[PDB]
């Protein structure tokens, strides 16, 4: 066909890009699932032990 | 326990609950106290550490003024609560009717508030049992049946009993419901079996 240069780009809406970015963060959590799960267990123990409430009170007051 | 100036006489509710480091089992906490005692440079240094921790307790322990739900002496006092746990009922000298005085019921008889038997959902009778139902259906059924008996049998076919356990405003609203809403004078409280004479 004849020579053309103009390209009409595909519309990536604000909401579409937001989903792509959030999905990228979701995939990173999925990849580091074990590390997150372990962090949550560790965090749960810090709360059971005196640690998290003590820090909440140290900054609270 | 109220008048004791130290922990020598204390409520079991306070034990292991009030402080951040008081939950540590006595097996581990006892050597900690012995270590600290030996290390200690001066009383003012470790008193400052204890004051900072005492200040931090304000995050956890909530102290709220209340009037005893039991008898007519009208004892008022502060309830010390860490979450839903009642640590101690702390009387105050300013309490107009009782001062620092309390009886077993007001000082220690508050377990019922956290009883596993506490009703948390409206119950609508479904034959030989009670059905747990939404607040909307329970209120809608009370409105439908109260209007039904008021239309067919009159406003005087509906009696209303106020509780002397409940507040002045709750007594006022029960009688405003009976007289102003239903249209009957059929209101009363346990004073009928009590000091009406
Ligand atoms: C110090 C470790 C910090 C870990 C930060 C975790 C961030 C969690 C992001 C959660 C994203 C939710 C995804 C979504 O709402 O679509
Ligand atoms: C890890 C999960 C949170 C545990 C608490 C860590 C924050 C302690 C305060 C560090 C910040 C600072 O004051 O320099
Ligand atoms: C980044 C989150 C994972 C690292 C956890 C930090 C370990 C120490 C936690 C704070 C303990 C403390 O301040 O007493
Ligand atoms: S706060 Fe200190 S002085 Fe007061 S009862 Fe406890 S250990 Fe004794
Ligand atoms: S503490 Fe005892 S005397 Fe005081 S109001 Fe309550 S039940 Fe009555
Ligand atoms: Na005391």
């Amino acid at each position: 066909a004849k020579a053309i240069k103009r390209i009409q780009k595909i519309e990536v809406t604000e909401e579409d890009q937001r989903k792509r970015d959030l999905r990228e963060i979701e995939d990173a959590l999925i990849d580091h699932k074990e590390a997150i799960l372990e962090t949550l267990h560790m965090l749960g123990h810090m709360n059971e032990r005196g640690v998290l409430p003590l820090l909440r009170g140290l900054f609270g007051q | 326990s109220t008048v004791c100036p130290c922990n020598a006489m204390m409520e079991k509710g306070m034990e292991g609950e009030a402080g951040y480091l008081t939950g540590i089992n006595n097996e581990t906490l006892r050597p900690m106290i012995e270590i600290t005692k030996g290390v200690e440079t001066g009383y003012g240094s470790i008193l400052a550490i204890s004051d900072m921790e005492s200040a931090m307790r304000d995050e956890r322990i909530k102290k709220t003024k209340t009037v005893c739900t039991y008898c007519g002496v009208g004892c008022s006092f502060d309830v010390w609560t860490k979450g839903r746990d009642i640590l101690k009922v702390e009387p105050q000298e300013e309490a107009p009717a009782n001062g620092i005085s309390t009886c077993v019921k007001g000082k220690f008889g508050w377990d019922f508030v956290n009883s596993e038997e506490r009703l948390t959902k409206p119950l609508i009778r479904e034959g030989d049992h009670f059905r747990e139902a939404e607040w909307e259906e329970a209120l809608l059924l009370i409105a439908s049946k109260f209007t039904e008996l008021k239309e067919a049998f009159g406003p005087d076919s509906l009696a209303f009993i106020t509780s002397s356990k409940c507040t002045n405003e709750e007594s006022y609203l029960m009688q405003k419901l009976a007289r102003g809403v239903i249209g009957t004078n059929n209101v009363d409280n346990c004073s009928r079996y009590c000091q009406s004479p």
